[PDB]
């Protein structure tokens, strides 16, 4: 417990990682692939006409494709900067080998335009155990996620997982 | 303004392959569990489930169908319940619990056969 | 009853110029040559595409359908002359289908920003046939696609619709 | 010397599930059969397979790795064997088969266990 805390404090001493800019601008194609799955018929996402008459300077995004623009993608490798790799390799060594995330709470300051560049950039916040969960003994840890366009910060997430010992550990 | 207790339409979702595979895919998440069955298997899950990302999707189209495109989002915290898995159907609820100045604040829940699969926090303006 | 079918559609003509959902895309481009695998530099760097002799950064050709594709949104025309004949097999029990063979040609790359259009008529069909999934039909289409009144590539494919084992 | 019967290096690909759906979506084909087991299984399939949107751009990717980025394909042909289903393995080959003033045609198969899955001619130019 005590080199665990000491371990976190290291990592958190790095600060936020590096804003990493996502694959793509903010796009239609993609608005068009997401909102045909979710079945989200707003038409505020694909009509200019219905966007500007509920006040968006044209057709906006959904803000719940926040996280979307910066996924990683099939074989995607985190930057050297993630706070959250170390934090899994400390986590997985002391045995807490399963993961379950239990919380995601996600703020939206604006709705975002086709073309717009997102960024993100992630923080550690509290990171609490061991804790005696239905899931077996774990930690709590949770990171402060900003996304930004340009220097001005767009979104955020409080994102929380629990990595645990698995009934066989 | 809508009142605290108002309640919103029910909307029921089936989970069938397609949906999970293809929301999944939409929200750019490659992870095995919702597209392969075998690894959800692997893992020691009944079948292929349903991702976080669409999760708020799906709260946020909840919501919107019913305050319409007007309605401005402001945030949507998840707490995540038990999973959603290939062939059940989720039903959601929502209850507005709060009006403060202009700002909405909705309950929405998600069930299944299993329980409670998210439980739902958003902010809004209408 | 399904050769007459066959002439009524074939009978409409080619179907009207539909648009494809999106121009010619970066993001789309993105999403295929990751899952493809193809790291093909022309795809992804202008800088690449020049020196291969193009204007900046072009489309993998064998991407043509893809801009097409109904996917799940899309609502196909009245005027399609595939979904009826698939309809009618699909109602009589031929259920099962398999792709059997695709031929492409490609006048030219297209840019990103491009809006490529697709016109479709319906070929021969041919059956019952014995295959091994079972009893069916052969289904030939013959599409093109053009951006604006230029051709840009053509395809004849064919499809079996079978009634599974 | 552009050369009739140049022979193209091996490619192995392991068509697991990952694999399969991907590059169906990607190629915006939600035939369930590529995805969905079980609508597979109902049709008589084995498991879920790969798409011919999917072959026809393999195809295209196996050339142009060897042909490199100056490559122009003009047309590629294809006609399917057995499917590729979930966990095969398909080995491309190919091999120049004509060469005539730029324009060279290169035969592709591409072979899983049981048998040929893909059988391809290509057409492009090369610089
Ligand atoms: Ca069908
Ligand atoms: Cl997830
Ligand atoms: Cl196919």
């Amino acid at each position: 417990v005590s080199d665990i805390q000491e371990a976190v404090a290291q990592i958190k001493a790095a600060g936020p990682s590096k804003p990493r800019l996502a694959r793509d601008p903010v796009n239609q194609p993609m608005i068009n692939n997401w909102v045909e799955a979710i079945g989200d018929r707003n038409p505020i996402y694909v009509d200019d006409a219905a966007a500007r008459a509920a006040g968006h300077p044209g057709i906006v995004a959904p803000p719940a494709m926040i996280q979307v623009w910066t996924m990683m993608g099939l074989g995607g490798v985190r930057p050297k900067d993630d706070p959250l790799g170390p934090i899994i390799k400390l986590f997985d060594d002391a045995g807490y080998i399963g993961v379950v995330a239990t919380n995601c709470e996600q703020t939206y300051h604006r709705y975002l335009l086709p073309g717009e560049q997102v960024s993100i950039s992630a923080e550690l916040g509290d990171v609490v155990g061991p804790k005696q969960t239905a899931l077996g003994e774990g930690w709590f840890i949770n990171q402060h996620i900003v996304w930004q366009v340009g220097d001005e910060d767009v979104a955020e997430m409080n994102w929380r997982i629990l990595k645990f010992k698995p009934a066989g550990s | 303004m809508t009142v605290v207790g108002a309640v919103l339409p029910e909307l029921k979702l089936y989970g069938d392959p397609t949906f999970i595979v293809s929301t999944a895919l939409a929200t750019r998440d490659f992870q095995d569990v919702h597209h392969d069955r075998d690894k959800a298997v692997a893992q020691g899950s009944k079948d292929i489930f349903v991702n976080i990302l669409t999760d708020t999707g799906l709260v946020q189209r909840y919501v919107t169908d019913w305050a319409g495109p007007s309605a401005l989002i402001k945030s949507i915290g998840l707490r995540l319940g038990v999973p959603w898995y290939a062939y059940d159907t989720v039903t959601f609820s929502g209850e507005v619990t709060a009006v403060n100045d202009g700002l909405i604040t909705v309950k929405v829940v998600g069930r299944n056969t299993l329980g409670d699969h998210v439980t739902a926090t958003v902010e809004l303006s209408m």
